[PDB]
């Protein structure tokens, strides 16, 4: 699958255990919620996803390859498939917007003509074409996360991941910002969002729901 | 005592040698520390580096005559010791000679 | 609530930033020894003007020339030759020097104790100084020689003067000099300057949050002023132990070469006033320094 | 997909960091003067140090052997001595200088206009000299030696570099020498460190959002090399207008002195060919520290 | 009063005012929730009281005195009597806990043994002395917030300032945070506490709540 563990369990140095004995498989195309409380591990976890930070019991495998212990020098080929969004929206305040979403292109050294077009396309999917040259410093909070989730995207990620997209807003954008999420969900694109919001979960029970509770998942 | 007597010409004989090679060293070098006084070249007054003139041999010339300095006045300095020794023996069989008279 | 003396603040401040050095060794050692020798050079080629300036006076005298009386020549017979050289025309002035007196000069030296006493009666010849009116060299040859043929003397000595030359090389140190100090002070300076800087730059999430609290500027800007300090001082000591460390050798390959001849010259060091001005001039300039960099650097920086 | 060929990519990379100085002005400026000074400081030093030299061989080149007798041997056997050096081969060319004329020359050199009395004529040992007949000058030399303590010549001083000696030249020049190339090394390996810190801590986010996407390590680290690459260079560049402004300020100060003596001389500035090496010494030092601070500075940052 | 406005607004530099005629009033010992949407001006506000930033129509009073045009000088001495607290909980990860609680207190310039019992007090007080010793990295979220809450009310501040501080915690630690707060307000300290969070002031509605929309402020 996308992604699973075998008997994945972290440690940290002061002798706290965030996760313990945590296994769950996800099949390409769908979506999960990792309800968790305000302890836990929903942040560890997406944390050792993308290889941040190792693990120390189990083992990782991404799409059959063990990712328990990839090499420092291949992690940066691993992120380049992840997409991931953070409660922040990381955004460079100096720069412009369309120099924002064309930054995962740049990375990789693409032709000026197709990181244009891609990031157009990008931004129009998002509804922020028209502000493509303007600072993030002008837009609203709203038009930043949609920012942020155009530039976590633009490089066509096989799993995309959100660790509480949806803190700084109030439920009326939380219900744009999770029907875009659900939009790319349907282009084909998986998605594992995280969230500690209980409402927003039991809105919407087609998606699977994982509880992460003190390090255990019990995934019902 | 007769024995002492002959001891005392030879100690008497010798004091004289010494006395002639004290006035000719010390003839030597009084003359040698005037050379000296008259040739200081002293750097610090601008004494030094005289024009067009064979400074590595000027520079032997004044080592050689500091050097003979040295041992002029190491010599001196010998003599003068042993000299003063003998004289001082030299008073002491005198002194010696009383006690047996 | 009660506040800390004036005093006390202060001494506190300056303890932990001395003691703040230890953070990052390396850049802080690095600086600190470029500190060092920045300052030491130019003391060294202070020394060597001062040195080259002190030569130049002293051979300004005006090529006084030196007459040497016979040894046995009677003391009233002296007399009398110098109060007819001084009534000669063509003399400025004439200076006796008497057996004793050229004695005690030599006996300055070392090694001439011993002998000295050893000798029974040391009897140097009476130097006489006559000094030439006229400073032409032709006039001072036809002085020499009619001295020489005066029959009163035994030897004659000359002057090199040698002004000139001294002058052009004493000016030409003081512009070398005057150049690399100039460029050395201000790297120094500068230096400073970029290391307060980054360590502005390192903690500036801890000056965001004192800025957020009602924390006064002045606050904030004495532990760098007490790190520019102690980075001056530090320097300046170093500086001087290295330019007597410089010195000392300096002396040695001096004797050394003066003992090729039978005279000897030693060298004369920064005074005790010198390394007052050089520990000022340090402090002066890395407080300036760290003072204008951080205090420029810390205008641009908001709490949020 | 397509991609950029491997030289547009550096090349792009370059022009980007040449135009990102313009940034922040005045903090690239200081950097850049600190680095052309301290450049410039040994440049000046190699540039007296060649001209002084190139003084020293215009002076004079020849080529002369001296023999020292010894003090015991007697008249009578000089002239058989010198026959006897004569008729061997080699020694073409020979000059005597008897006791006599050596206490004259020796009296000259004092400033006495006649010879001194009251020093004897047994002052000075004989003294011959021997011009090199054969080029070689390691032969000659040995075979002098050889014959010198063949005939008991107390010492046999050949011409040499007496004034270089192992005092002076040996230590002190060498000391200097190596003390100048380490304040070189330092301050510009420290100051070219210190700035490329402080621009990667002012760029703290967006490397922890590049490390995050998945950029490699090579990319992040680019920038900066050319960065310190181009501090380098303009640094070099500017030490060498420096040194030659300082050789324009000097030119008179030397032509003064130089008109003074016999040998008429001109300030020369650094050959064209040593140009090319100081830009390689910049660029290399600036690419090398670069490297290094930057790498290690960048390795304790974490993308979050 | 503790605070009062005088038609003030605010215009930023793109043109978008964030504030437009607002006005209210606040008598010491009261406790305000000032709810807002998305947009609004709730940062603006918090920012604008404290004199991060300066007004541009009205004039704005403290306790009777003028801080419509403050000298950048007096500034300090007037954050000195305001706490702040903030939804990101600001905190020296290098320094300890009694460290950062001690900071307002060691900017004064007070003696080491009235610093140590005045923190030991707060973090009592505030549940947190067990571990005044430690660093921040080790405690969990709910304990970053509370030594917050802590370093923000060492120094007896006139007026306290929350802004979002429940941003990063489920809805149990927010009845906690709230209660806290609560506390603080019964020992006699003001506060202006500033949410989106509508089911949180809708909780408690025994204290004034003043509603903030696009720059208006309806004062209901
Ligand atoms: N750097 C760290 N060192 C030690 N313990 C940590 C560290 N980071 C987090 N923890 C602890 O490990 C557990 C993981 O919590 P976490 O998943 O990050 O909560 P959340 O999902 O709300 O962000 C928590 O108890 C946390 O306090
Ligand atoms: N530095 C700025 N420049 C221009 N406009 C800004 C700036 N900061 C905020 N704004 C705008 O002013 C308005 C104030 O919004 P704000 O009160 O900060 O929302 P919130 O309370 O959710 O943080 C918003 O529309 C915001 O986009
Ligand atoms: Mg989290
Ligand atoms: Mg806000």
């Amino acid at each position: 699958g996308v992604i699973r563990f075998q008997q994945v369990s972290k440690a940290y140095r002061g002798g706290r255990q965030a996760l313990q004995k945590v296994d769950f498989h996800l099949r390409r195309g769908e979506m999960a919620f990792l309800g968790g409380h305000s302890g836990a591990g929903k942040s560890t976890l997406l944390k050792l996803i993308c290889a941040i930070e190792r693990p120390t019991d189990g083992k990782i495998s991404f799409n059959g390859h063990d990712i328990t212990r990839i090499p420092n020098k291949d992690i940066p080929f691993l992120r380049r498939n992840i997409g991931i969004v953070f409660q922040d929206h990381r955004l460079l305040m100096d720069r412009s917007i369309y120099d924002n979403v064309a930054l995962p292109m740049r990375i990789e050294s693409i032709s000026e003509n197709e990181i244009k077009r891609r990031v157009s396309a990008a931004l129009d999917k998002t509804g922020l074409l028209d502000k493509a040259r303007c600072l993030p410093s002008q837009l609203s909070g709203g038009e930043q996360q949609r920012v942020g989730i155009a530039r976590a995207v633009v490089n066509r990620p096989t799993l995309l991941l959100a660790d509480e997209p949806t803190g700084n807003l109030d439920p009326e954008l939380s219900s744009r910002v999770l029907r875009l999420f659900e939009e790319f969900n349907r282009a084909g694109v998986t998605i594992l969002l995280a969230t500690h919001d209980i409402h927003l979960v039991n809105s919407r029970p087609q998606y699977r729901h994982l509880e992460l509770n003190q390090g255990f998942l019990s995934e019902v | 005592l007769e024995n002492a007597n002959r001891n005392i010409a030879q100690l008497n004989s010798n004091i004289q040698a010494l006395e002639t090679q004290k006035q000719q060293q010390a003839d030597k070098l009084e003359r040698l520390l005037q050379t000296y006084y008259l040739t200081k070249r002293s750097l610090t007054n601008g004494q030094f580096f005289h024009r067009s003139a064979d400074e590595d041999r000027i520079s032997q010339y004044y080592q050689h005559l500091a050097k003979s300095r040295a041992q002029a006045i190491e010599a001196l300095e010998k003599t003068q010791t042993e000299l003063n020794s003998n004289q001082k023996q030299r008073q002491t069989e005198r002194e010696q000679i009383e006690k047996l008279l | 609530a009660k506040t800390d003396s004036f005093l006390a603040i202060h001494f506190k401040q300056a303890k932990a930033s001395f003691a703040a050095l230890w953070r990052r060794p390396l850049g802080n050692i690095l600086t600190l020894a470029v500190i060092s020798m920045a300052l030491a050079l130019p003391a060294s080629l202070y020394l060597l003007s001062k040195n080259i300036a002190s030569v130049a006076e002293r051979v300004a005298e005006p090529s006084q020339l030196s007459v040497y009386l016979h040894i046995d020549t009677p003391e009233p017979r002296i007399i009398v030759l110098k109060d007819d050289l001084e009534r000669r025309d063509e003399i400025a002035k004439v200076k006796y020097i008497s057996p004793q007196q050229g004695l005690d000069d030599l006996s300055q030296y070392a090694g001439f104790e011993q002998a000295i006493s050893l000798l029974d009666n040391a009897t140097l010849p009476a130097v006489l100084v006559v000094t030439p009116k006229v400073d032409s060299r032709e006039q001072i040859q036809t002085l020499a020689k009619a001295l020489q043929a005066e029959e009163g003397v035994t030897d004659v000595r000359m002057d090199e003067d040698w002004f000139a030359r001294l002058d052009a090389i004493r000016h030409l140190a003081t512009i070398v000099v005057i150049s690399l100090s100039s460029l050395m002070l201000m790297s120094v300076f500068l230096i400073v300057g970029n290391t307060l800087r980054f360590n502005v730059q390192a903690n500036k999430e801890e000056i965001q949050t004192m800025k957020l609290i009602g924390a006064t500027d002045a606050y904030i800007l004495r532990p760098y002023l007490y790190s520019g300090m102690w980075f001056g001082l530090l320097g300046a000591v170093a500086a001087w132990l290295l330019t007597a460390l410089m010195t000392i050798l300096l002396n040695g390959a001096v004797e050394a070469l003066a003992q090729l001849y039978d005279s000897r010259f030693r060298l004369i060091g920064l005074g005790w006033d010198e390394s007052l001005l050089l520990l000022m001039l340090g402090v002066f300039l890395g407080c300036v320094a760290a003072k204008v960099s951080a205090k420029r650097h810390l205008k641009e920086i908001e709490p949020v």
